[PDB]
């Protein structure tokens, strides 16, 4: 019958990995490098988009970087039409709690509900993961600015500083080389940027290759501000940080 | 729906989807379990390899089930979500209907069994976890330390450790621990822990955790600074 | 050999291996005779105990007042035909009012065991029954194949060494089938059958297991020291 | 019908009637309105007959279960709770309940419950329960300690019955009493009303009312 | 791969088999019937010293006149178990009456086969299921994951099964007392045990019309095995 | 609006004796002022030596006692031809009972048998399946009309030893097999006289260790 | 009983000069008893403002249901919805609980950001859309407010003239009106500005 | 829960000495008009059973369908169809009333009144009635609502009793039946004049009448009457 | 139930309940506490349909538990009365609805004030000063409206509390037999032993 046909997405190998979510890894590992960093005024996020084309209508284009409520966004590696099943499902999500508890959904509640979304595919129903890693990029009240990833596993880890998709080997070391605890948001954006234009595979960083938001307390007083960044503002930053 | 016979017998007798999963288990970071004469610590292993992270948010290795039992494993991070709040909803489930909170061997009970449904449910793979789960029945001053695994086993320990190395620090346990005279005090029990991991751990810098369960729901996690104090002082009597 | 992986596959030339297998498990189970006269008919099972300290496996089951079996085979297969046969002479009484004619008891269980043989994920029944009963039409005796083919006989055997008790007991045809108005006659030529398929071992007091049902005779079996009497 | 329970030193006393009427005709004066759960466990008949027999049967089998799995003796609270959450389902489907949960564990001590079919559950050291409990109540508040001996306990249960029986047509027959003591219940005997009035009319001076 | 309801050439079930295997490396455990009782034994074979031992529960009560012992995958006894006691329990709600034991029994191994693609796979363990009842007084069955169950006066599964029942085969008569059978248990179980029997790596239990079944108390079974030394010293 | 239940009269009564139980019944069957049947047998040997009559509306009945006969039947085969007692058999009815707690059987039902010890059972039961053991009970239309006879007759009540006036109490003597006939047939004769649904025939199964006997007894046909 | 008259309460909305008002009562009551004089009834998803009417519970359910769908609308959409388009969205809504509908009387208004279009609009409590140039009612005193809107609304007021007549219709409106009042509160809604005035008025 | 729109009258029943008779109008009422005057009540199963109905006649068609496809059903894998294995009386009518009581179960009736009557293999008589309630009972004679109050008190003064049986022949039988249905047609103001009878006897098998009238009716009387009171 | 009654002053949160179990013709008992302690700054009293109400009051306890548990954090009075609030509105539509009514008292840690919400069975939520359900505002918010004050001390609320219940006992037709009365605060929950 049927079973002739089935690849058994949700086995253990001898060695107790699990295949499919190993595989999924290895698909992210060619994806666009994603990174984040929290800083003690905000978090920044900045994505590389994949080798693009100069007939890209860029300003209404969104592969990298996503909004899930006003305090939460989120950095994509993987196949976006993957993640952006789940990031609707984390909108609801953030929605539902709202209205249940008339009060924004924490970071970490919002993380933890998608991550066991993701462990329900390698566990359950035979079929393969999302090939999806998250930066979560968010703030409340409780823990205040928040930087979390999660991957196909569906395991979820707190960071500092961290990057996703592509070259998150050499990322992560320059990351960890140059990231201090008492860094700004300017010092923190001015970091990924040098990151991203060290371990890229283009040429050189520009404008058009770049995805960039920054979520502030840089909102006039007691609030929160999410800024995605258009073209010409990604440009702009580029400039003074002197890349281009 | 998927109904696929995911775990099934070879010839030999072995289920070897549960079998692999304690391979996951194997690969976890250790955990240790000692029950003191009227405590229990529960320590747990974190790999440095993973630096630049936020230990705020991070997810912590032990977790409580209720404000009298706890809960710490080695292997897949994401499975034992799962366990962790099916374990959680049961805990207040049982003060619901039975006016009383779970006792520790119930609670532990109740996770087994989840864990050995997954191992004869068609469409589901066993949980690549092992737990160690530790408290204090309600009212009752006696130490409740049990161990589960991907096959649905359980069984009370005096001490027990799980995952990588946890061969080597059984070993230093098993020599260490007397039943006699079990560590009298909530120092010697936490200093036997943490000795126990500084024989598999590395550096005794944040790599080791330890949480400190009493009777009465008297549950607090130590610090960094608490457990480099033992990690100092067990090093400078081992200078001789 | 590429084709018996699954009930649900033919092989080239037309066969069906696991229902061609599942009829093998008859063959390792232990010997059981079936016959019948004109106004009795008769079953006759030697049980098969795991060792000495064990009990001898029960054979023989019994269906409603009228009717009953004897299994050969896997007896928890056995347990699920029966009971369907006990719900089928139940629906028949309590609707109909009306004794299930043997025929149609035969005609239920082919048709039970044939859905077991073509659709994918199930297995066919591995136990072959011998059923005997008396209705409206006289004495009957069946013969059941999970395969799905039953048969009308006037004797039978299935189990291991069954070839000698069916040759024994077509030669006794013309002999058995007059045995009219005596059941200890009839259960005579029946232990008579079944001790052409015994090597070795002989039929002992908690080793043999009869039934029988006739005109006036509701199905009953006989065990222990009710069967000492033909030994 | 009456029935009663109520806590004291010496545990519980349960005292019941033992008559069932169908409108004015007495269907029977013997009928058993005290249910024995288990040796440990006992709770009062009041309402439907067949609601308070069926499930504080099937209430016992719930317990044997429990203390199977948990190899404990269930409490009195957790056996209570298993019979009104269970009532509480069927709400508004027209069950008829009024009754008393009665044990004796070490960890509660003596204990009553009073549960009811829409979904009461209520602990309590004096219930009386249905249309002769007005009745009995008057003989049990007015006389009631804590400090009662078992003897004495179980007479005023017994006369509260009686109190009962005498004024409320639909009570009556015979009186049933039970001490509940924390190693299980004893039954202490079946008392025909008739037989029992005229003598404590006569030991007692009571019924001064009533030609005997 | 291959259905797991699939027939061997042989005409057995691959499955079951297999779960057969399984129940062979399981810990020992034997049962002996007698007319004043039947006794029950296990093997209870901690992995370490540091496991407390009497949290080893091989030997579990169904009812109060009917008792079980396991070997094999102990987990998926559980469900057995619960299975079990609800059935005893069920049969007394609808009848007012104690359950037989070989309804009991036959009500356990209905559960057996009904695996497929119902559960995924067998059951991995084997039951000794000993008992009472007024009809057929005390009874052992052996309950397999076949679905098949034999009465025994004597059994052993798990390790040291062929062993133990060659030597049950020898011993065993018709004439048996209580104590006979509690010390002829322990004798087995030292024979065929790796490790040296004594009151904390072993259990006995039994089951009597009087008291019902009873889970042996450690310094119990401790004056059983002294006794059972002293008599095999005695020759 | 269709109304799912009728009520076909007749009037039952089981009495216990010492080693052995009577129950019988009415033979009348009527709808109304009709009569349906003038014998319709009411009262049922449903194998094990029990004796069961469920009276009321008679298909609900008819299905009771169809159902428990049945239950009879499947606990042979179920517990290897172990003989149902009668307080097993009573608590199964209660089952069958309780399962239409919310669209009863509308019936009366009574059982009737020897315990294990040998001794004379009874049963009765409600619509819905509540229960006990009596020793004597009148069911039906002339219930009424019989019971306070037999409270009387059997128990003795209101009944004390001449002389002593009112302080000793007629001895509960047991009554034999014949003795319990007698009230039986006067029992039925009384109630056909001035109850409209009771009449024609009388059918009364007697249950000892020995089996279920069966005696009929004509009643007045107005 | 009637569930539509349990809490009490009303809303009012006008059209002006490049401008829209809306106003309502901040009464919740349990028939007689009055619970609450805070009890706002109007809301505002961007710049589109909902009053609603009705029984109480599912004023506030309505409330968080249209929030959590315009905050959905918003992330998928990159813009803030329309009154024209939330009327729709509104109108569904209620229609798709046709046999067990919400007992409330919404009202619509707002300016589209495009147009710069002024935009009223009134339900019925299964969805039928009143979409008036003039003004809109709803409440317990929608027939004391029909009265005071008809006499004294006319066409093009400027913002300011439009605070008066809008407030003035509410307050004699609810005066008539046992189950209204206890304090008032009216929006005047221009392209880029909202004042939000709470009124003096009786507190019987 | 419905309500019945065509309707028929009485059906009418009792044993003989070798056998049964049954009959019943040829009349379909709707409400007080006489609508369907053709209208067949006796439907026989076999040559052994004929089933007479009362009630509603679209759930009379109905179970006509039921029965039809019973004989059916029955000779399906069947060699004795038309011997040992043929439908009884017996069983005919324990299916219907299994039917009739399971339909009353979900509150949704088969409105009817049935007698089944017919002979056994053995040739015993066969006669019991079931209806929309589920209702079961046997007599030596039956009969089903204006019957019931009319035509039993003349069919019991034939047999009484069960020993009445052997006494009664065919003749005296079908006699006692005809005169009832006249009593029926004089006093039932839902009956006709036409009806059909069925004889079923163990020896000369299934008769089976149709077109049969009421006739010797009593009128002549009619023409003294005068007013209701007073008048001449 | 019958009289539920609750103030908000300065610093704390007073839920006063009455004691009274009547089913029909009899007291049943005279020292009911018609009270759950939700979190520990967080109070809920109840009254209304026999059965529903102590089953509703223990189902959004287990709830409340369990969040608390799951995320080591107390949800803020706010959270918890839009949570039960949200239970009651999706209770209306049922079946068979919850026929409770409740009042939520709780002290915000964060915030550091005091909260009372008042929550009828229907869902409708409100926050208040101070509130009541059934016929027992009928009889003190007239005292209330007269005599409260936001900065009243948790003694005069008290007083303020004694004067409704005189108010209640003398025109009030029902025996409620007194009342329960719990103070909420920073420190958490407590009852007041003597009133
Ligand atoms: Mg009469
Ligand atoms: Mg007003
Ligand atoms: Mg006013």
């Amino acid at each position: 019958g049927s079973r002739r046909y089935d690849s058994r997405t949700t086995i253990f190998s001898p060695e107790g990995r699990l295949y499919q979510v190993e595989y999924a890894l290895e698909s992210i590992s060619h994806a666009g490098t994603a990174i984040g960093i929290m800083a003690s005024d905000g978090i920044v996020l900045a994505a590389e988009r994949k080798v693009t084309s100069t007939l890209l209508e860029q300003d209404t284009s969104t592969e990298k970087l996503y909004k899930l409520n006003d305090k939460i966004a989120v950095a994509v590696a993987g196949l976006t039409a993957d993640a952006e099943i789940l990031i609707n499902t984390a909108r609801i999500h953030a929605q539902n709690y709202l209205k249940t508890y008339n009060e924004d959904i924490p970071v970490e509640i919002l993380v933890r509900r998608l991550s066991d979304i993701k462990q329900g595919y390698t566990q359950h129903g035979g079929l393969r993961p999302f090939g999806v890693s998250f930066i979560y990029a968010g703030y409340d009240d409780r823990y205040g600015y928040q930087l979390y990833t999660s991957n196909p596993s569906g395991n979820y880890t707190g960071w500092k500083a961290i990057s996703v998709g592509a070259n998150t080997s050499a990322a992560q070391t320059l990351l960890q080389m140059d990231y201090k605890d008492d860094m700004k948001v300017d010092d923190a954006i001015e970091l990924a940027l040098k990151t991203l234009s060290k371990t890229t595979d283009s040429s050189a960083l520009t404008y058009d290759r770049l995805e960039f938001a920054t979520i502030r307390k840089g909102a006039n007083d007691g609030e929160v501000y999410q800024k995605i960044f258009k073209p010409q503002e990604i440009k702009d930053i580029l400039v003074k940080t002197g890349i281009t | 729906g998927y109904d696929r016979a995911l775990s099934i017998f070879s010839p030999d007798g072995h289920i070897f989807q549960v079998e692999y999963a304690l391979e996951a288990v194997k690969r976890g970071t250790c955990a240790v379990g000692v029950k003191g004469k009227n405590c229990v610590v529960l320590g747990c292993e974190r790999r440095s390899t993973l630096k630049l992270q936020d230990t705020r948010i991070t997810p912590s290795k032990v977790s409580k089930i209720d404000s009298h039992v706890v809960l710490s494993f080695s292997g897949l991070n994401a499975d034992s979500r799962i366990l962790i709040e099916k374990a959680r909803v049961e805990a207040q489930s049982h003060r619901l209907t039975l006016e009383d909170p779970v006792t520790v061997e119930y609670l532990t009970r109740y996770v087994a069994g989840v864990q050995q449904r997954y191992t004869q449910s068609g469409g589901v793979r066993p949980f690549g976890v092992s737990t160690l789960i530790a408290g204090f029945d309600p009212r009752d001053d006696e130490p409740k330390l049990y161990q589960t695994e991907p096959s649905g086993i359980y069984s009370s320990w005096s001490a027990q450790t799980i995952g990588r190395n946890s061969k080597t620090v059984r070993e230093f346990l098993e020599k260490n621990y007397d039943r006699k005279e079990p560590p009298a005090t909530v120092e010697e029990c936490v200093k036997l822990t943490v000795r126990s991991l500084l024989e598999v751990v590395q550096t005794g810098a944040k790599n080791i955790e330890i949480t400190v369960v009493k009777p009465d729901s008297d549950i607090v996690a130590l610090s960094s600074e608490e457990i480099n104090q033992y990690v100092t002082q067990i090093e400078q009597e081992k200078q001789e | 050999n590429n084709y018996d992986g699954d009930t649900v596959t033919f092989s080239p030339t037309g066969r069906l291996f696991q229902v061609e297998y599942a009829l093998e498990a008859i063959k390792q189970g232990s010997v059981t005779v079936g016959l019948r006269s004109n106004t009795h008919a008769v079953l006759v099972a030697l049980k098969r105990n795991a060792d000495e300290l064990s009990s001898y496996q029960k054979k023989i089951i019994k269906c409603d007042e009228h009717m009953g079996l004897s299994l050969a085979g896997l007896a928890p297969d056995a347990r699920v035909l029966s009971n369907y046969l006990r719900q089928q002479c139940n629906y028949s009484s309590l609707v109909f009012n009306r004794k299930l004619a043997v025929e149609r008891a035969g005609h239920l269980l082919c048709d039970k065991a044939q859905k077991n043989t073509q659709s994918y994920g199930g297995r066919p029944y591995g136990v072959g029954l011998l059923i005997i009963g008396y209705d409206k039409s006289g004495a009957h005796l069946l013969e059941f194949q999970p395969s799905g083919n039953v048969t009308e006989l006037y004797g039978t055997a299935i189990g291991a060494r069954s070839q000698g008790a069916k040759t024994y007991l077509e030669r006794t045809l013309d002999t058995f089938i007059k045995i009219d108005g005596n059941p200890d006659e009839l259960i005579k030529a029946g232990v008579e059958a079944i001790s052409q398929s015994l090597r070795d071992e002989s039929l002992t007091v908690d080793n043999l297991s009869i039934a029988i049902v006739g005109k006036d005779t509701p199905f009953t079996i006989y065990d222990g020291e009710a069967v000492a009497k033909y030994i | 019908t009456t029935t009663l329970a109520f806590r004291f030193q010496g545990g519980i006393i349960v005292a019941v009637d033992s008559r069932a009427t169908a409108g004015n005709w007495v269907a029977s004066q013997t009928v058993k309105k005290v249910i024995e759960i288990n040796p440990f466990l006992l709770g009062t008949m009041a309402g439907g007959a067949a609601d308070c027999q069926f499930w504080e049967t099937w209430l016992g089998s719930q317990c044997r279960l429990h203390e199977l799995r948990e190899k404990e003796r269930i409490s009195v609270a957790a056996a209570s709770k298993i019979l009104s959450n269970l009532v509480y389902q069927y709400k508004g489907a027209g069950l008829s309940m009024g009754t008393m949960i009665c044990g004796y564990t070490r960890k509660e001590g003596p204990t009553i419950y009073y549960v009811d079919s829409d979904g009461t559950r209520l602990k309590g050291d004096i219930f009386c329960v249905g249309s002769g409990q007005t009745f009995a109540y008057g003989v049990l508040d007015s006389n009631y300690k804590w400090d009662l001996s078992v003897e004495d306990a179980l007479y005023l249960g017994k006369r509260s019955i009686l109190a009962a029986a005498h004024r409320n047509a639909y009570s009556g027959g015979s009186v049933n009493l039970y001490h509940v003591t924390e190693d299980g219940w004893i039954y202490h005997g079946n008392h025909d009303v008739g037989e029992l009035f005229w003598k404590v009319k006569e030991e007692e001076g009571s019924f001064n009312n009533v030609i005997g | 791969d291959r259905g797991v309801s699939t027939f061997s050439p042989e005409g057995r079930l691959f499955q079951v088999e297999y779960s057969l295997e399984a129940i062979k490396l399981g810990s020992t455990a034997i049962g002996i019937a007698t007319k004043e009782g039947v006794v029950l034994g296990v093997e209870k074979r901690a992995t370490s010293p540091l496991l407390e031992s009497d949290s080893i529960e091989k030997i579990v009560e169904i009812d109060r006149h009917i008792g079980c012992a396991m070997s094999g995958l102990t987990a998926d006894a559980r469900s057995m178990i619960e299975h079990a006691r609800t059935a005893a329990v069920t049969h007394n709600l609808y009848y007012d009456e104690d359950i037989n034991v070989e309804s009991l029994t036959q009500s356990v191994c209905d559960l057996a086969l009904r695996f497929g693609e119902l559960m995924s796979r067998p059951f991995g363990v084997a039951l000794l299921i000993a008992g009472h009842d007024a009809d057929d007084g005390y009874q052992l069955f052996h309950a397999e994951p076949s679905g098949t169950f034999y009465r025994y006066n004597a059994k052993a599964i798990g390790s040291g099964s062929e062993g133990a029942q060659a030597e049950l085969l020898n011993e065993w008569h018709s004439s048996l007392t209580l104590k006979e059978a509690e010390l002829l248990v322990l004798k087995i179980l030292k024979q065929v045990m790796e490790e040296k029997l004594d009151e904390n790596n072993a259990q006995l239990s039994c089951i009597t019309k009087q008291d019902g079944f009873k889970i042996y108390d450690n310094e119990k079974t401790a004056e059983l095995i002294k006794e059972l030394k002293e008599k095999e010293a005695a020759e | 609006q269709f109304n799912p239940y009728g009520d076909n009269g007749g009037t039952i009564l089981g009495i216990a004796g010492e080693d052995f139980a009577v129950l019988a019944g009415d033979t009348r069957n009527i709808t109304d002022y009709s009569i349906n049947s003038r014998y319709e047998p009411k009262v049922f040997d449903c194998g094990d030596n029990i004796v069961m009559s469920a009276n009321g509306f008679a298909a609900d009945g008819d299905a009771l006692v169809k159902r428990f006969k049945n239950s009879v039947k499947w606990y042979h085969f179920d517990h290897n031809d172990k003989k149902l007692s009668i307080n097993s058999a009573a608590r199964n009815i209660q089952h069958l009972l309780y399962g239409k707690r919310f669209f009863p059987y509308y019936v009366h039902t009574i059982i009737a048998g020897l315990d294990e010890d040998g001794k004379g059972a009874v049963y009765s039961f409600d619509p819905v399946g509540s229960y006990e053991r009596e020793q004597c009970r009148a069911g039906g239309a002339a219930a009424s009309l019989i019971m306070p006879f037999l409270d009387n007759q059997v128990n003795f009540k209101n009944q004390y030893e001449p002389g002593t006036n009112g302080k000793v109490k007629k001895p509960l003597k047991y009554l034999s097999v014949e003795e319990v006939i007698k009230l039986v047939r006067d029992s039925f004769t009384s109630a056909t006289e001035r109850h409209i649904q009771v009449g024609d025939g009388l059918e009364i199964l007697i249950v000892t260790k020995d089996g279920v006997r069966k005696e009929f007894y004509e009643l007045k046909r107005d | 009983s009637d569930p539509s008259s349990i809490n009490g309460g009303i809303v009012v909305a006008m059209t002006g000069k490049d401008c829209v008002a809306i106003a309502c009562d901040l009464r919740l009551g349990s028939q007689s008893l009055g619970v609450s004089n805070k009890f706002e009834k109007i809301f505002h998803y961007g710049h589109v403002f909902l009053g609603i009417t009705g029984l109480a519970t599912d004023v506030t359910t309505l409330n968080e249901m249209f929030r959590y769908k315009t905050n959905l609308y918003k992330l998928k959409e990159e813009r803030a919805i329309e009154p024209e388009t939330f009327t729709q969205l509104v109108s569904s809504s209620l229609y798709e609980r046709r046999f067990g509908p919400y007992f409330v009387g919404p009202v619509v208004a707002g300016i589209n950001s495009k147009s710069g279009k002024p935009f009223i609009a009134g339900f019925d409590l299964i969805g039928c859309i009143d979409e008036a140039k003039d003004f809109i009612v709803s409440g317990t005193a929608s027939d004391q407010l029909f009265g005071m809107c008809e006499s004294l609304y006319e066409p093009n007021l400027e913002p300011e003239d439009l605070f008066e007549t809008i407030s003035q219709a509410l307050l004699n409106a609810a005066d008539r009106d046992a189950l209204s009042g206890w304090g008032a509160v009216v929006y005047i809604i221009k392209k880029d500005e909202v004042v939000k005035r709470y009124l003096k008025m009786r507190q019987d | 829960t419905q309500q019945p729109i065509v309707t028929g009258t009485s059906v009418i029943s009792m044993k003989y000495d070798n056998g049964v008779i049954i009959a019943a109008d040829n009349l379909g009422s709707y409400g007080s008009l006489l609508r369907f005057n053709g209208v067949e009540r006796l439907i026989p199963v076999g040559d052994n059973t004929v089933v007479g109905i009362s009630g509603d006649i679209s759930d009379m068609q109905h179970i006509e369908r039921l029965l039809k496809d019973l004989v059916t059903e029955n000779a399906y894998d069947n060699p004795l169809a038309d011997a040992e294995e043929a439908l009884e009386p017996s069983y005919i009518f324990e299916y219907l009333a299994t039917v009739m009581y399971q339909r009353r179960s979900k509150m949704n009736p088969l409105w009817n009144a049935i007698i089944v009557a017919g002979v056994q293999s053995n040739g015993d008589q066969f006669l019991r009635y079931v209806n929309l309630l589920g209702v079961t009972y046997s007599s030596p004679t039956l009969a089903t609502g204006f019957g019931a109050h009319m035509a039993n008190p003349l069919l019991r003064k034939v047999v009484d009793r069960e020993s009445d049986i052997p006494k009664t022949t065919v003749q005296v039988a079908e006699e006692a039946i005809v005169n009832a249905m006249r009593v029926l047609y004089y006093r039932d103001a839902r009956s006709s004049r036409n009806f059909s009878l069925a004889i079923i006897d163990k020896n000369t098998g299934l008769t089976f009448k149709k077109n049969l009238q009421v006739e010797n009716m009593k009128w002549d009387f009619a023409k003294d009457i005068k007013g209701y009171g007073t008048q001449k | 139930m019958d009289i539920i009654l609750g103030i908000r002053v300065q610093d704390s949160v007073i839920l006063a309940s009455s004691k009274a179990v009547t089913r029909g013709i009899s007291v049943l008992k005279d020292s009911d506490d018609k009270t759950r302690q939700l979190s520990p700054h967080t109070l809920m009293s109840f009254a209304g349909e026999a059965g529903d109400t102590v089953q509703f009051a223990e189902y959004i306890q287990a709830n409340i538990q369990l969040y608390s548990i799951r995320e080591d954090y107390e949800l803020s009075p706010q959270a918890v009365s839009s949570f039960v609030r949200q239970e009651l509105a999706k209770s209306i539509r049922s079946r068979r609805p919850y026929q409770v009514n409740v009042l939520i008292g709780g002290y915000d840690k964060k915030k550091n004030k005091p909260e009372l919400y008042q929550i009828d069975y229907l869902g409708t939520k409100v926050e208040l000063p101070y509130g009541a359900h059934g016929y027992s505002g009928f009889y003190t918010f007239s005292l209330l409206d007269h005599h409260y004050r936001p900065d009243m001390t948790t003694e005069e609320g008290l007083d303020l509390l004694k004067l409704c219940v005189q108010e209640l006992e003398k025109r009030m037709p029902m025996d409620f037999k007194g009342v329960i009365v719990k103070i909420v605060d920073k420190d958490g929950i407590r009852q007041v032993d003597d009133f």
